[PDB]
């Protein structure tokens, strides 16, 4: 029965004679087999054993060439063949990895769907030129109101999501993938970000929620999840961000966009540490290797927004960095912070205070930021930065009673803050982000009790869809507010505030 | 229900050990001579072509 | 050659066999029946209860 | 040809080197045995250094290892026993009975190593554990599939916490369990063994509801490491082949981390993270993935964890925090205050807490609690300096409910009849949700703080209002 | 029944006012209620005994 399928496969396996260069293990310890032979061999080239273990050649030296083993130490012994495949580590790239959860090696581990491939591209390549570049001005909507206005998001624009442990890091990121479903549904394929979530040194249990949540919202037909798990060895974890970016390059080169969310570079560093220390590489800061910087830098400079020549496409990025209670002065955070343009910094306090996401947007800046921002959102939330900004500093004054001025600022800030408290895993369109913020700015939301804010939000939205869904569609597709829409938009808020 | 599910796997595992059982017969029989030699000559044909 | 050769003899002389019922049974939970509900808790039986409850609450207090 | 002879070459503490003969071809993860007066010393090969010479870790004493003395090759990892007849017996790290009732019964055996189940095998949670402890049950409940972690310092009643859960939860559920003791004192083993024999969780006939695997700290650092791999293997057997949920328990899993750190330097692997094994992530990672819910069994571990120096922003606990699903934090201060357990209200967090998974009412109530306490803690500063009468009336009332809530975490236990002497309580999940809510709604601020001190469920809270009045 | 027991307990609360001490009035009222509530949830767990030989 089953035996027949296996019978089919068995026949498709034959005796294979010819094999190239080879080496024999002299001593194997700690995943570091040390091989005699392999004189002429490319730098970091792939080797295949006689027990079917794979390896890479970080160390080339004439006495011995020090292979690093990817699999088991129990199938590797003394005196064993090490065939030289003759191909530097490269992994398949195609369009077929859409809706596919793959291991670090590119094969389906969920057991759903084949890999339709067209090329294999190296895990490490070199970042394009100066001439293969164009300024960042393309928006991207994450569905959170705060992120899109205060510290906008762009295309080939990378900026951190650096925050504390289990404070809903993944929720900041997940909302964006789910929002990229919007462009995907249509047919202009220069607006389609084909998202990649890269779980590095992050266990299969955690990821099983990650896949499950995607599946429920029908989002495994463009999301790609490259996984090198906690159990899976240090080469696979070291090579997990390099494998994932490369899949994105096929899309990017063909003229498209795609988006990579790395989780997390705190765990990428840990794997390089394991490798360095067993190969006795130079020490550095905090007992992590000194040369970690070079690793991160190579990966983050390929994430870029290319010229129109290269098809008018980019690789957008969002690294997620895990902090030990908010330390950013820590050697691994510090490297990434300088390289990337922008940060988002989540805060433990906000979390405890029941505001989830606990994103704190005062200590968020984007270096490039609003050059990529929707026109509509810039008008109704320039004001919005200046209102929330004052309220923080004036919230260092605490209650008895205060000046007539000071108390006013808290009232305005607080209604806006409850507005920007949103439930997680709930995206928003451009047509429903823009009306709400205008209500805050123009003080038709900051005239209404705190408790009733949550209520106001849906009612106002429904009220706009029933009366005039024409104004919403107009807003969305123009991308901007005109004096005729701005006249109207005030009129509408008034009738709604009346009821 | 659990063991029934387990059993379809076991059935294949019984065929795995069976490979070992024919292996014993090969090294006892003059398959130990004849098939080693089937193996040898193919290596001669491949290596002459290099 | 040898892969095919070994596999033919093994496949032909050995199919997929279901286990014996006896082998299966052993490897699963046994089934035991329900034993002994309980006799409700004693607080004296006989006239040992009767003399005792009447004599002990004779007292009352202001 | 495989030699059955090795001669020992260097005894340098736990590290034991062997000089095997021509043709051996050494392989890592094998087991070498040396005949000795203290039995059979097991050596788990953890390097070959070349030319037929291994560098191995000892699992038994080397204060009597004689050099020149013959070393057999056994091959692969050692094989312990698994089954259902392996319950309520005390099993050593090398697989041998120290409970001294003939051999530990077998059907099948499997080795202390196991490969971690693939993505295709994994499946989600759907059952919700209820511990019966009001703080855990409202502000962070656990679910079967989970890798629970009892983070705390020392003196916060670590064993007692672990003891409580066995007293309630273990009896309740239909599955069997495994109790694994990693590197712990000779007092604690005996305390666990007597207390649960009496409670009938340990029985001399097999087919119990716990297993015992005692590995102790007066045994070499390698044994402390592979006591855990041994107990775990019993749980995998349950899960897959014998199709039963396990409510696994391990204790203290820092002895597992600390153990790897000791033999790490000596094997040549220079420390990383400052004083710790550089293989911290992967050793954890392998361990945690085995403990999960798949296509059959659901093995939900409760792991004790020790935070050194009472500081949890140190790299050894922080790495772990990621690896565990449903953290709790405990501390010296809370335990001393009379609030049992020392679990903190805002710092008990799960990644298995959803608003739908635990139901909307529950979620909303636990959020209100998190807010009221957080206002209380912000107000502590104001109250220290400014005074308590320069607070608004909304604020003053939040202080007051927060005090009631703070003493509403206090529940005595049976296994903390070495502290209060008042037996344990069982509190149902719905009863926690409803009684906390009542405080917060302002309808149950007629009740004082001390009548939420030392209570069970709801019925209890009502009973204590009357008692204090008289 | 069970409600007769709970009506009768409140007669006994005001009875314990009139006499002095309530040494086994309370110990009796608590036991009766308690083991009544325990048999009731015990019964909700209780199903008739059947084996499904047309599904499993």
């Amino acid at each position: 029965e089953v035996s027949s399928i296996l019978e089919e496969r068995i026949k498709g396996v034959s005796d294979e004679a010819n094999l190239n260069e080879t080496g024999r293990v002299l001593a194997v310890g700690d995943g570091i087999a040390r091989v005699f032979g392999l004189n002429n061999i490319q730098a970091e080239e792939l080797v295949e054993f006689s027990s079917g273990v794979k390896g890479m050649a970080l160390n080339l030296e004439p006495g011995q060439v020090g292979i690093v083993l990817f699999g088991s130490d129990r199938l590797v012994k003394e005196g064993e063949l090490v065939k030289r495949t003759g191909n530097i580590v490269d992994v398949p790239v195609g369009p077929g990895l859409l809706g596919r959860v793959v291991d670090a090696l590119g094969n389906p581990i969920d057991g759903k769907g084949p890999i339709d491939a067209a090329g294999r591209s190296r895990a490490q390549v070199k970042a394009p030129g100066i001439l293969p570049r164009r300024s960042v001005h393309e928006p991207v909507q994450t569905g959170l109101k705060a992120v899109d206005a205060l510290v906008p998001i762009g295309r080939g624009q990378r900026e951190l999501i650096i925050g504390d442990r289990q404070t809903g890091k993944t929720a900041v990121a997940l909302d964006t993938i789910l929002n990229q479903k919007r462009w995907n549904n249509g047919s202009d394929e220069s607006k389609k970000l084909y998202c990649v979530y890269v779980a590095v040194g992050q266990k299969r249990s955690t990821v099983a929620q990650l896949v499950q949540t995607l599946e429920q919202h029908d989002a495994m037909k463009y999301s790609i999840i490259v996984a090198a798990t906690a159990s899976e060895a240090a080469p696979l974890q070291y090579l997990a961000p390099f494998t994932a970016a490369s899949i994105g390059e096929w899309f990017r080169d063909n003229g498209k966009h795609a988006l990579i969310v790395y989780d997390d570079l705190s765990k990428q560093a840990v794997a390089y540490r394991q490798l360095s220390l067993l190969l006795r590489r130079p020490p550095g800061r905090e007992a992590y290797p000194g040369d970690v910087f070079y690793l991160h830098s190579r990966l983050l400079e390929r994430a870029a927004k290319l010229s129109e020549k290269e098809g008018s496409g980019s690789l957008t990025a969002l690294p997620v960095i895990e902090t030990q209670g908010g330390d950013v002065s820590a050697y691994i955070p510090t490297n990434v912070i300088s390289i990337t343009d922008g940060q988002i910094f989540l805060e433990a306090e906000l979390f405890y205070k029941g505001i989830r996401p606990a994103i704190n947007v005062g200590l968020s800046v984007s270096r490039v930021g609003s050059a990529a921002q929707v026109k509509a959102l810039k008008q109704v939330a320039g004001s919005l930065k200046l209102f929330l900004a004052q309220y923080r500093e004036v919230a260092a004054f605490a209650q008895s009673d205060l000046d007539a001025s000071t108390k006013q600022t808290l009232v305005r800030g607080e209604r806006l803050t409850q507005l920007l408290k949103q439930n997680q895993y709930s995206p928003l369109a451009t047509e429903e982000q823009v009306p709400l913020i205008y209500a805050g700015v123009n003080g038709h939301l900051d005239g209404i009790e705190l408790s009733r804010i949550g209520e106001f939000e849906s009612s106002f939205l429904s009220y706009l869809k029933s009366n005039h869904n024409e104004l919403l569609t107009e807003i969305r597709e123009k991308g901007e507010l005109s004096k005729e829409l701005l006249a109207s938009l005030k009129s509408a808020t008034e009738s709604f505030v009346a009821t | 229900v659990r063991y029934e599910a387990s059993l379809r796997q076991l059935e294949q595992r019984q065929l795995a050990k069976s490979v070992i059982s024919r292996v014993q017969s090969e090294l006892g029989n003059p398959k130990f001579q004849e098939k080693v030699l089937q193996q040898s000559i193919s290596e001669i044909e491949q290596l002459l072509s290099k | 050659n040898v892969i095919q050769d070994l596999y033919l003899r093994e496949l032909k002389d050995t199919k997929l066999a279901p286990s014996t019922l006896q082998d299966a049974e052993g490897n699963v939970k046994p089934w035991n029946p329900p034993q002994k509900p309980n006799l409700p808790e004693l607080e004296l039986q006989g006239p040992e209860a009767l003399k005792a409850y009447t004599e002990q609450n004779v007292e009352t207090a202001h | 040809s495989t030699p059955i002879t090795g001669k020992v070459t260097a005894v340098i503490g736990a590290i034991v080197d062997v000089h095997f003969e021509q043709s051996e071809l050494p392989a890592i993860l094998n087991a070498l045995e040396i005949k000795t007066p203290q039995g059979k010393l097991v050596l788990e090969v953890a390097q070959h250094l070349g030319e037929n010479t291994v560098r191995t870790i000892a699992m038994d004493g080397t204060e009597g290892l004689v050099r020149g003395e013959k070393v057999l090759d056994t091959g692969g990892p050692i094989s312990v026993p698994v089954g259902r007849e392996t319950l309520g017996r005390i099993i050593n790290v090398i697989g041998e009975p120290i409970d001294e009732r003939g051999p530990i019964k077998s059907k099948l055996r499997k080795p202390i190593h196991a490969d971690p189940p693939s993505f295709a095998e994994q499946s989600t949670s759907a059952e919700i554990l209820e511990t019966g402890i009001k703080v855990v049950d409202l502000l962070a409940p656990y679910a079967r599939g989970g890798k629970i972690g009892l983070f705390g310092g020392a003196g916060v009643g670590k064993t007692v916490f672990i003891q409580e859960l066995i007293n309630n939860i273990a009896k309740a559920h239909g599955g069997f369990s495994v109790f694994t003791g990693v590197g712990e004192r000779t007092r604690e083993g005996n305390d666990l063994y007597r207390e649960m024999k009496e409670t009938g969780v340990i029985n001399l006939e097999g087919e119990s509801k716990v297993a015992l695997v005692f590995g102790q700290m007066n045994e070499p650092p390698g044994a402390r490491a592979r006591v855990a791999l041994t107990g775990l293997t019993i749980a995998e057997y349950f899960r897959d082949e014998e199709g039963q949920d396990v409510l696994l328990f391990i204790d203290n899993i820092f002895r597992f981390t600390q153990a790897g750190s000791e033999v790490s330097a000596l094997l040549g692997r220079i420390p990383s993270a400052v004083g710790y094994q550089p293989t911290l992530a992967t050793d954890m990672g392998l361990l945690q993935e085995r403990i999960t819910t798949t296509k059959k069994g659901s093995v939900t571990s409760v792991q004790a964890v020790y935070v050194p120096a009472d500081d949890l922003t140190d790299p050894a606990p922080a790495t772990t925090f990621a690896h565990l699903d449903a953290t709790t934090v405990l501390s010296r201060g809370i335990s001393e205050l009379g609030i049992y357990p020392a679990v903190d209200p805002l710092d008990s967090k799960s990644r298995l807490l959803d608003a739908a998974v635990v139901g909307q009412e529950h979620y909303d109530v636990a959020s209100k609690v998190q807010e009221t306490l957080q206002t209380y803690k912000s107000l502590q500063d104001i109250i220290a300096i400014l005074g308590m009468d320069e607070l608004s009336e909304q604020d003053k009332l939040t202080v007051e409910r927060a005090r009631k809530i703070q003493r509403f975490l206090s529940q005595p236990f049976a296994v903390a009849e070495v502290f209060t002497g008042i037996p344990g309580k069982l509190v149902r999940l719905k009863d926690t949700v409803a009684s906390f809510k009542a405080v917060l709604e302002g309808k149950y601020d007629n009740i004082p703080e001390h009548a939420f001190y030392m209570v069970g469920g709801i019925e209890d809270v009502v009973a204590k209002a009357e008692k204090l009045a008289a | 029944a069970k409600s007769a027991a709970n009506k009768l307990d409140w007669a006994k609360v005001i009875s314990s006012l009139r006499i002095t001490g309530s040494t086994a009035t309370q110990l009796s009222s608590f036991k009766k209620r308690n083991d009544e509530a325990r048999r009731q949830l015990l019964e909700l767990q209780s199903q008739p005994t059947e084996v499904d030989f047309s599904h499993y």
